[PDB]
C-alpha cells in the first residue's frame, strides 16, 4: 500500500500494487479484486464512524458515581 | 507563637463544610463549556446515566453532607431566576469556598470573610451592568439571535431560525412593554407525535394532550361554545362498601342495568341544562373520567368530551378561558362555564390534539400555549427542549436588558477591575477583595482545560487583552482560542452572569455562617 | 486494583475520576473485545457461551457473541450496544466494530499519559475519520470484470 501512494501523486508506475490484502488461507498477498474478496462501501465508512462515536462517548467520561 | 486555643472546636465543622462543598463544585467544574466531559452515575435504583447536565449530575449525585446539599438549592435558584448557569454558579461558589479557606487559614473570621465577599460582589455586579450590550424586547431580532446563538449547542440547531421567533412571540404575549419580571410558566408547551419541526404554532389558548370524544356520534368540535370544568367522575355507581343484592329473576338485573345506564344519562342531561357546550374533565384514579356509555349520551347531547385531562392543564385551562372548576354534580351551572369560539382535536399523522382558541371574551388572560410536532420523539423532544431555553434566554433580556460576552470574558474584567479596585480598600477587606477577584478565574480556567488548551496560556492572553478590550475577548471553542467574542456570537443574558454572582456569594455566605449541627426528633 | 475508598465528595456512594476511571474503562473495552476478537474472518474460530442455566451454544456470529456477553461495566456495554445497532443499519461488521473501538480506547490512554487532553483525542479523531472516509472514496470502485475478463468466477 505505501509503494501505491508513493506513485498515486505521479501515476507513474509498472505495478499499481494496489488493492492489494491478505490471502488468509495460502498466507501471502493477493490482489483483492481478482481474488474476489470485496465489501460494500458502507461497511467500511459505517464501521470506522461508529468505532469512533462509541470511543467518544467512553472517552469523554472522567467521572463515575456509584451509588 | 501562641494564640487563642478555643477547646471547643467549630472550625472542624466549618472545615467539613468547605471540603464537602468544594469537592461538589469540583466534580461538576469538569462538565463547563461545549467541550465538557461527561459523567455516569449509578443511581440508588440500579439505572446507570450518562449526562452532562450541570443540574441532572448534582440531582443524581445523591449529596448526603447536610452543607453541600446547599449547592442543588443554588442551582434550583439559578435555574428558577436565570435558567442557564446553573454549572458556572457552582464552579464559582467552589472557587470563592477555597479563597474562604485561604482567609479562615490566615485568621480571617468567617463574619468578617462573608460580608466583604458580599462587598466585592455587589462592585461585581455593577462591573456587569457596565458591560452590557443593551437591547431591547421590542426588537425581535436581538431576541431571535440571542436564543439561536445559546441553542447552537443543542443537537437539532437549523430550525432555531423557526423557534426562536416563536419563543419570542411566546413571550412578548405576556411581557408586554412596561414590564420588568416575566413568569414563563403561563406558556405551556404541548407536544404530540407526527409532521415535522416547522409545523408549531403559537397559540393564544389552551392546548391539551388529551383526544375528544372516541364514541360514535361525538361532535368532536364545538364552535361559539361554553366551557366547563369537571372535577367529578361520570361512572355507574360502585359504591366502596358491602352491599347484598339477591337477583332470582332477569327482570331484576335489567333494573340494575337500567340504573347504570340511567344514572350515567341523568348526569349527562342535568350537564346539557346548563348550556354547557364542551367538558373538559380532570383526571382521576379514583374512577373513570366519563364512561363510555356516558360518552354515548353526552354525544347524543351533542356536548363535546375531553377526559383525563391532567391536573396542571386544568390550572391553565381555569386562567385562560374564564371557566372554574366544578367540585360536584349538582353545582354544575352556567356560571362555571368558560367561552372559546372553536373547539376541536386536530389529527396531524395521528396527533389527537386538541386545542381551545378564540376565548373573545373580558375574562381573557395571557395565557400562550405552543403545539409541538415531530415524526419521532426526539423530533418533539428537541423542539421542547430548545424552546424551554429558547424562552429563559429571552426572559433574561427582558429581566435585565442587555447581553454580555461570554468565553470568561466578564470574568476576567470583573476580576482585573476588582484587583485594581481593590488598591483604594484598606484592612481585612483589601485582601479579602483580592481573594474574590482571584477566585473568578475559575471560569475561563476551566474552560480552557475543558477545550484542551493550555490553562496559563490561554488566561494570561486574556488578562493582557483585557488592556485595551473589555468584552471582546474570550475563549472561542469553535476557534480553539482567545479570540472575538462577538464575532463568534458568544453572548450570555446580564441576568445569567448577574445571578451568578449573587447565588454564588449567598451561598458562602450561608455556609460560612455554620458552626455546627444538632439532632432534632 | 478496583478503584474504591474514594474519601472525597461527601455522597452516598464512592467517586472515580480521573486515570482511575480511565484506566477502568480501557480494562472493560479490551475485556468485551478479547472475547469477540477471533471471530473476525471466515477463518477464524467459534466460542462458546454458557448461560447461568446449564445450557450452552457455540457460535462464531459477532453479534451473538457480545450480545450474551455478561458485561459488568457501561464502557462495554456501549460498545456492545453499538453493535447491536450495527445489526439495524448494515446487518454486518460487528466483530470489527469492537475491534476497533477497543484498539482506539487503548491508544487514546497512551495519548493521555503523554499529556495530550481528551478534547484533542477525540478532536483528532473526527478530523482523521473526515479524511479516512474522503479516502474510501479514492479506492471504491463499482462493478467491474464483466466484460473481455471474469474475477466474479472466484466469487461462486
Amino acid at each position: 500500500h505505501a509503494a501505491s501512494q508513493m506513485a498515486k501523486p505521479e501515476d507513474v508506475k509498472r505495478r499499481s500494487y494496489r488493492n492489494y490484502g491478505l490471502d488468509l488461507i495460502r498466507g501471502k498477498i493477493v490482489d483483492e479484486i481478482h481474488a474476489g474478496v470485496l465489501e460494500p462501501t458502507i461497511s467500511k465508512v459505517k464501521s470506522l464512524k461508529s468505532a469512533l462515536e462509541a470511543c467518544v462517548a467512553i472517552l469523554r467520561i472522567d467521572t463515575m458515581i456509584t451509588v | 507563637n501562641a494564640t487563642f486555643k478555643n477547646k471547643e472546636k467549630p472550625q472542624e465543622v466549618r472545615k467539613a463544610n468547605i471540603i464537602a462543598a468544594r469537592s461538589v463544585a469540583d466534580a461538576i467544574r469538569t462538565s463547563l463549556g461545549p467541550k465538557g466531559m461527561d459523567k455516569m452515575i449509578k443511581t440508588s435504583r440500579g439505572e446507570i446515566i450518562i449526562s452532562n447536565d450541570g443540574h441532572t449530575i448534582l440531582k443524581q449525585m445523591a449529596i448526603l453532607h447536610p452543607v453541600a446539599r446547599m449547592l442543588v438549592e443554588v442551582s434550583a435558584a439559578q435555574d428558577s431566576e436565570a435558567g442557564d448557569g446553573t454549572t458556572s454558579v457552582v464552579i464559582l461558589t467552589g472557587a470563592l469556598l477555597g479563597a474562604a479557606e485561604r482567609l479562615l487559614n490566615k485568621g480571617i473570621h468567617p463574619t468578617i470573610i462573608a460580608d466583604s465577599f458580599q462587598s466585592a460582589a455587589k462592585r461585581s455586579v455593577d462591573i456587569l451592568l457596565e458591560m452590557c450590550h443593551k437591547v431591547s424586547l421590542s426588537d425581535r431580532e436581538q431576541l431571535v439571535r440571542a436564543a439561536s446563538t445559546s441553542l447552537s449547542s443543542k443537537i437539532v440547531s437549523q430550525y432555531s431560525s423557526f423557534l426562536a421567533p416563536l419563543a419570542v412571540d411566546s413571550v412578548l404575549k405576556i411581557s408586554d412593554e412596561n414590564s420588568k419580571n416575566v413568569d414563563l410558566n403561563d406558556i405551556r408547551l404541548v407536544k404530540k407525535v407526527g409532521g415535522t419541526i416547522d409545523d408549531t404554532e403559537m397559540i393564544d389558548g389552551v392546548v391539551l394532550t388529551q383526544t375528544a370524544i372516541k364514541s360514535a356520534g361525538g361532535p368532536t368540535r364545538k364552535e361559539k361554545a361554553k366551557i366547563g370544568l369537571i372535577q367529578f367522575q361520570i361512572s355507574p355507581p360502585k359504591p366502596d362498601t358491602e352491599n347484598n343484592i339477591i337477583v332470582n329473576d332477569y327482570r331484576q338485573m335489567d333494573k340494575i342495568l337500567k340504573e347504570e345506564r340511567a344514572y350515567l344519562l341523568n348526569i349527562c342531561k342535568k350537564i346539557k341544562k346548563a348550556k354547557c357546550n364542551v367538558l373538559l374533565i380532570q383526571k382521576s384514579i379514583l374512577r373513570d373520567a366519563v364512561n363510555d356509555l356516558a360518552l354515548h349520551f353526552l354525544s347524543k347531547l351533542n356536548i363535546m368530551v375531553v377526559k383525563d385531562i391532567e391536573r396542571e392543564e386544568i390550572e391553565f385551562l381555569s386562567k385562560g378561558l374564564g371557566c372554574k372548576p366544578i367540585a360536584d354534580i349538582e353545582l354544575f351551572t352556567e356560571d362555571r362555564l368558560g367561552s372559546a369560539d372553536l373547539v376541536e382535536e386536530i389529527d396531524s399523522d395521528g396527533s389527537k390534539i386538541v386545542r381551545v382558541t378564540g376565548i373573545r371574551n373580558n375574562n381573557a388572560r395571557p395565557t400562550v400555549s405552543v403545539v409541538i410536532r415531530g415524526a419521532n420523539n426526539m423530533i418533539i423532544d428537541e423542539t421542547e427542549r430548545s424552546l424551554h431555553d429558547a424562552l429563559c434566554v429571552i426572559r433574561c433580556l427582558v429581566k435585565e436588558r442587555g447581553l454580555i460576552a461570554g468565553g470568561g470574558a466578564p470574568e476576567i474584567e470583573i476580576s482585573r477591575r476588582l484587583s485594581k479596585e481593590a488598591r483604594s480598600m484598606e484592612g481585612v477587606q483589601a485582601f479579602i477583595w483580592q481573594e474574590f477577584a482571584s477566585a473568578l478565574e475559575v471560569i475561563p480556567t476551566t474552560l480552557a482545560e475543558n477545550a484542551g488548551l493550555n490553562s496559563i496560556k490561554v488566561v494570561t492572553e486574556l488578562r493582557s487583552k483585557h488592556e485595551n478590550g473589555e468584552l471582546n475577548d474570550g475563549i472561542s471553542v469553535r476557534r480553539s482560542g482567545t479570540t472575538n467574542t462577538y464575532e463568534e456570537h458568544i453572548l450570555q443574558p446580564v441576568l445569567v452572569s448577574t445571578s451568578a454572582i449573587t447565588l454564588a456569594s449567598e451561598c458562602v455566605k450561608s455556609i460560612l455562617r455554620i458552626d455546627d449541627i444538632a439532632f432534632s426528633r | 486494583f478496583n478503584n474504591s475508598r474514594s474519601d472525597t465528595l461527601f455522597l452516598g456512594g464512592e467517586k472515580i475520576s480521573g486515570d482511575d476511571i480511565r484506566n477502568q474503562n480501557v480494562l472493560a473495552t479490551m475485556a468485551v473485545a478479547n472475547v469477540v476478537k477471533s471471530s473476525l474472518g471466515p477463518v477464524g474460530l467459534d466460542k462458546m457461551l454458557v448461560d447461568d442455566i446449564g445450557d450452552f451454544t457455540v457460535t462464531n456470529d459477532g453479534a451473538t457473541i457480545l450480545s450474551l456477553l455478561d458485561v459488568q461495566h457501561p464502557a462495554g456495554k456501549i460498545l456492545v450496544e453499538l453493535a447491536q445497532q450495527q445489526d439495524r443499519e448494515i446487518g454486518d461488521g460487528t466483530t470489527s466494530v469492537v475491534i476497533i473501538a477497543s484498539e482506539l480506547l487503548k491508544r487514546a490512554n497512551e495519548l493521555v499519559k503523554n499529556k495530550i487532553h481528551p478534547t484533542t483525542i477525540i478532536t483528532g479523531f473526527r478530523v482523521a475519520l473526515r479524511e479516512a472516509i474522503r479516502f474510501i472514496n479514492e479506492v471504491l470502485s463499482t462493478s467491474v470484470d464483466t466484460l473481455g475478463k471474469e474475477t466474479l468466477i472466484n466469487i461462486a
